[PDB]
Parts: structure tokens; C-alpha cells; sequence
């Protein structure tokens, strides 16, 4: 997972 | 035989740690500085910067800042981080000033005997040892993510913004909140944490160079593929992937996440060209 | 120099413990599998034996088991037991797997600093250090008795079943559950309890062998000699008795230990009759 | 190598601390033998003398103390104080009593590794572990006279009057209190309080003496330069002597209250 | 108390  | 004792480490890293106040104006009725909050600090260096928690000294209208021989300061705020909850203060002393231990080459083991330096319940410094009970910590709830490390060493309210030390005295880390009252479950003994030394290295020559962290945000959020901003409105599509962000592939997306953030607003991009912004409030 | 630090001992354990979780299906309406509870584990050999506390496993429909290298096991469960709180599981693995350190020719001793080893909270493996308080425990308020190992080292819900190791790494405990007292007016800090690893292993043993513990319930309850709590049974059967002393049993100065362990279906020479005896409930 | 331990500790020191029982008289029949509180104890020397907290035998008709060796005793009243809820004991016993090492010579250091030893909601002796946090402190109080040393051994109630040894066993202190209650929502962890182990024996001695305490820059709120014949400190008045004239005419005597 |  990433929410960059 | 002598007595089995980690004073050393408390003479080397304890006149360091300092109370923080956060007082505000009329608490009562009338306008004078109250004592909101309390809390710690650690002097990092010998210009007189001091890091402490944000939650300790958000609202402040005075900071006060005294030092464990007796002197005491009005900081000035230079600045802090949500995001890490740190905040650094700025003291103008002469006579010179103790500074904690720092040796960036010591990398913290889990199991290393650690203690907690701080001023609990306003009732004086006081030293708690532990060990370092995790690393890597707080990914199972990420909102403003961030590495914490654990520790079994007593942590109390007034805690926050002192010292986590080694055997050695140095600082391992700066001591945050602690995991209480789960829900509705019972009172977690011995769950308390800290920001790595490391990471709060970097967030305070942030604060001292810029007032504040200025985060590298582009627009691309799901919880390397683009799977759903102003960064994306040049060169960006839909749902397709990306192995060099500035033409340099970081393989995982963390990497990119951290890299990403590391680069400065402004600076045009290579994804295409886009330019970065800042991470919005 | 050198940090003062357990790590050696983390190094060495750590590995073989195990996230232990309890998921039911009949626990959400749609009988999808959701964990009714957790707690932690300790893999004993190569085989897949892992020791655990009846409590976390109890009425589950499938038990899941989780390496701290990544492998994710289901369990299944070959035996417990209500009077230690001891349950042992079965993972079938290949490739190998790793196993707790165990002296079995050291003797805990009160004051040897222990490490327990669990995830409290499913925070993820935490390690906390204290000593062992005490040894031959738990209330003069029994029912049925295996005594357990006092220590300090914070244990939370989540550490149940984990390790409870020494500074060498080795094996000295079962973490069962930390004293949460009988009411309120108070929370007790630092009283935890572990099974001591000699017994916990007697009993693995056994229910490995025989899927539950065969014990002695001759039948002579009481409140040495025949006392006055309550009424006898097949152990009067070959010995009237209902307030009269006993000398020796099986030919040893008289202790329900042998008595348990004397294997139901002996007649059985008791100084102060011929009795046979039989299985407990 | 060899498991880390502070055994020595706990072989040395332990078999002196024992487990206090107050006993009253009560309403619910006859009852005079029911317990009221409880608590521990150090058996100070060979004379049979033992310390404990005041607020442990207080309002008591009968005082057994239980040594681990086996032994019980019924104990002897001699003295209390109200100012450091200290307390000493004595047990008639022969045969020998094991005693705790004491060090007058040794000043504790904060950081300094320690051992409280006692007896919490009466489950039997136990050791915990931890190091001394601070020292000078007030402690739990409205601000009184007297300095407590805090550690984070933990400590809970049954541990008062106990002892809290470093790791070579010797007296550092008696263990009193554990920082009740907070301000928010939270239980405090690991602040527990013991009376230093160098006051603890100033108390014993002159408890075992009069049979109790007796006891007697600088303003009064006029300013007083010096007292007797010393400069000036609100400490030493009561270690003179009641009935002692001194510079003015001012003679001190009992305190009372 | 005790049940053999």
C-alpha cells in the first residue's frame, strides 16, 4: 500500500 | 563489589533534559500567563535548540523553558510538525549549555536498556529504565504515518519531549505519548513511545533552516501504479505505473514516497515534467 | 563502547515465538472467519508443536498462526488443559522452522532478569524486561492446582502464551496472564505469571501422547488426612473413609503430583487399603 | 556465560523482610482476629527490632509479623511517627533472626539498579525490579519535612514498609507509597516512593529511645540571622532537646499535633 | 483445600  | 547502577548515562544525559511550560493568557478571568500544559525537552546543541512534543506547546502564549541547574528561558517557537509531532524552541543562553549525547553511528537494538528522562506529574526530573521493546513502530492505524520506537520504560504524563538514553547516554530518542486506556478494555502497562533520535535529527534541521517541514507532495494517494492532483494536471495519467520518479527508479513506492518528499516545491520533475508543491495544510 | 542490552537474548528467542489468533465462524452473520481473540505462541521442535494458553484457543473454529519471518500458518489443536491453561498446536511445515532455546538443567532463580516475549495489543512482537518475582505461585484461593512463575516484565492482553525467556535466551516460562485482581480500588502494576517451562513441557508431552492430561482422581475431596469439604467416592470403594488420617501412599511418606501421575487402573497400597486408581473426570 | 541476575540480592536480603498483619477487634460477632490491613517489614538486627510504615499498624490491637522461614510472632508496638509514617517493631525471638545489610557509608545514586521486596495483596513475598528515579523528594504530601527516594520498582499496595535493596542487598530505603491517583484520564506507572534508608534508621533509633520522636537566609513570616550558635536550618530546632533556651530568649520543647 |  502508499499514499504518497 | 559495587552496585549494579546506570547513574553514568544519568550524569552524561540527564542535565539535557529540561520542563517545558506552556502557559496561556487569562485562564481564570483576568489576562495573565496560566500554566496550560507541561512537558520536556532536550538540548540538542549548544546554539540552544531544543526539541520537545508540538502537542506540548501548541497554543502557547509564553514557552518557558528551565534547566536542570536552575536557569531558566523564554523560548521562542521556531517551529514544528504535525506530521512527527515535533517542535523545536530556541533559548539564548552565555554561560554555555549541557547537550545531550548524540552518536549518529549507534543504530538502537530491540533489547537495549534504555531510560526515560522527563518531568512526570510536575514532580521533579525523573529517570525510568527500560528496553526498546520494538523498532519500525504505528503502521496498524496509518493516517500521518510515522516510525515510532517502542519501549517498556515508564512513561507518565510530563514525559513528553525528554529523552529515551542508552546505557552510554545517548539519546535514542524523544519520548512522545504513551498507549493508554485502550478503549474501554483496561489500563496497557509498559507501551510507550518515542521518536527515533535519527528522525528527529532531520525534523529539527528542517525547523531551524525553514520553520517548519516542507514536505515534497505530488498527488497520488491509495490505500509503481497510480491507483486513485495539481502534480498530475502535466505529464501524470490514470492507472498505470511509474519506475522513475526524477528518472531514477527507487523500486519499492515508500522509497518514492520519502525521495518525493525529500524534494523541494517548485523544482520541475521529471515523472513528462511536472514540478513539485507542498503537502497541503 | 558497548550499550548495555538483551538483544543477545531477542536474537535467540524472538524468532520462535509466534502471533497466535483465534478466528471464528459464527462470530459476524455472514460466517466469514474474523478473529475472536489473540494472543501468542511458542514453537517447542521441529515437528510444529507449539505451546499456547487454552484460554486463546478455546471454541475456535480455525487457529492461525504467524512467524516473524512471514509464514502464516493454520494450527491445529492436539490437545489443552483448563488446570495449567496449557494448549498445544500443530503447524505442518516445511523448509524448516524455527524453535525455542531451552537449558533444560537450569534452574529459574527469584531475581534472574526475564524477557516476555508477545504482541500485546497485535501491536506486533514487543519484548519487555523485568525479573522473576517469585516461583511456586498463584493464591491461596485454588480449585485445581499447577502453580505458576511471578515476574515484572510487562504483560498485556495479546502476550498470553508467549515466552517468558532469560537474559541467555532460554526458555523459563509460559506467560499466562498478568494479575488484573479480583475487583477494583486499584490496578496491581508489575504481578504477571507464566507456567515454569519444566511444567509446561511434562504437560506438551502428555497431550501430545495422549491428546489430554491423564490424571489421579482417586476420589477423597477435602478442605495428612481425609478432611471435610466434600464426599468421597470410588476412593472409599476399597478404603472406608469419611475423617481419618493417611501415612503413606504407594509406599512414600504422605502429594497429589504421583497421585496424577500414577496412571488410572493400579491398585495402590495407602498406609492409614487396596485402592484402585481411576482417571479425574 | 551465566543468565543476568540480582539473586544475590535476593538471597541476602529477602529472609529479613517479612509479611506485617494488623489485626483489630470488630462487630461481626466477636471477630478480634480478622485482618485490618497488611503489609512488610525489615528485621533491622539481632535484637528483634523491624521497621515498617506507620499508616500499616495504626489503630491495630494485634501485630503479627511472618518471617520466610516459616515463623510467626506476635509483635511489639515500641514507636511510631506521624511525620514520616514510619514505624519499628520488635519480636521476642531467639534462635537467631536473619537480618538486612545496611551500608551507612553508601549514598545511593539516581540510575542506581534497585529492588523492592515484599508482600502485595498478600500473595507472598515478591521481588520487582527497577532504579532509583530521583531523590529529595516530598512525595505525596501537602509539603511536610522529610525527603523520599522514588523508584519505578513496582510496588503495590501489601508492599509498604517493605524494603528496597540495591543489587547487593543492602538497605536503600523502606517503601512507603505509590503516587496515587492523576489530573486526567490515566494511571500512573512507576512512580512508587521509599523513605531513604539513612532516615528510616535516624526515626528507628530515636523511636527506640524515647519510646517516639521527640523533636524541637532566614525570616520568620522579622529575619533571624542564625539559631543557637549557627548561621542560618528549620530542621536542626527539632534536634536539640525540649526545654533548650537559645538566641532573644526562646525556649523550644515538644511538637505536638 | 484440596480433591484427590
Amino acid at each position: 500500500v502508499y499514499q504518497f | 563489589m559495587t552496585p549494579a547502577s546506570y547513574n553514568l548515562a544519568v550524569r552524561r544525559a540527564a542535565p539535557a533534559v529540561v520542563n517545558v511550560y506552556n502557559r496561556g493568557l487569562n485562564t481564570n478571568s483576568h489576562n495573565q500567563l496560566e500554566i496550560r500544559t507541561l512537558g520536556s525537552g532536550v538540548i540538542m546543541d549548544q546554539r540552544g535548540y531544543i526539541i520537545t512534543n508540538k502537542h506540548v506547546i501548541n497554543d502557547a502564549d509564553q514557552i518557558i523553558v528551565a534547566l536542570q541547574d536552575g536557569r531558566v528561558f523564554e523560548a521562542l517557537l521556531v517551529g514544528s510538525d504535525s506530521l512527527t509531532d515535533l517542535a523545536v524552541l530556541k533559548i539564548n543562553a552565555t554561560g554555555g549549555l549541557p547537550t545531550i549525547p548524540i552518536n549518529a553511528r549507534r543504530v538502537p537494538h530491540i533489547g537495549d536498556v534504555v531510560l526515560a528522562i522527563g518531568n512526570p506529574y510536575n514532580l521533579g526530573q525523573t529517570i525510568t529504565q527500560g528496553i526498546i521493546s520494538a523498532t519500525g513502530r504505528i503502521g496498524l492505524n496509518p493516517t500521518g504515518r510515522q516510525n515510532f520506537l517502542q519501549t517498556d520504560a515508564s512513561i507518565n504524563h510530563g514525559n513528553s519531549g525528554g529523552a529515551l538514553v542508552n546505557s552510554l547516554g545517548e539519546l535514542m530518542g524523544i519520548n512522545t505519548l504513551s498507549f493508554d486506556k485502550s478503549n474501554d478494555g483496561e489500563t496497557p502497562e509498559g507501551i510507550g513511545f518515542a521518536i527515533p533520535f535519527q528522525l528527529a535529527t532531520k525534523i529539527m534541521d528542517k525547523l531551524i533552516r525553514d520553520g517548519r517541514v516542507i514536505r515534497g507532495y505530488i498527488g497520488i494517494g491509495g490505500r509503481i501504479v497510480v491507483n486513485e492532483g495539481p502534480a498530475a494536471n502535466a505529464g501524470i495519467q490514470v492507472n498505470d505505473l511509474i519506475i522513475s520518479v526524477d528518472n531514477k527508479p527507487a523500486i519499492s513506492a515508500l522509497e518514492t514516497m520519502d525521495q518525493v518528499a525529500e524534494i523541494r516545491p517548485g523544482s520541475v520533475i521529471p515523472v513528462l515534467q511536472v514540478t513539485i508543491q507542498e503537502y497541503p495544510a
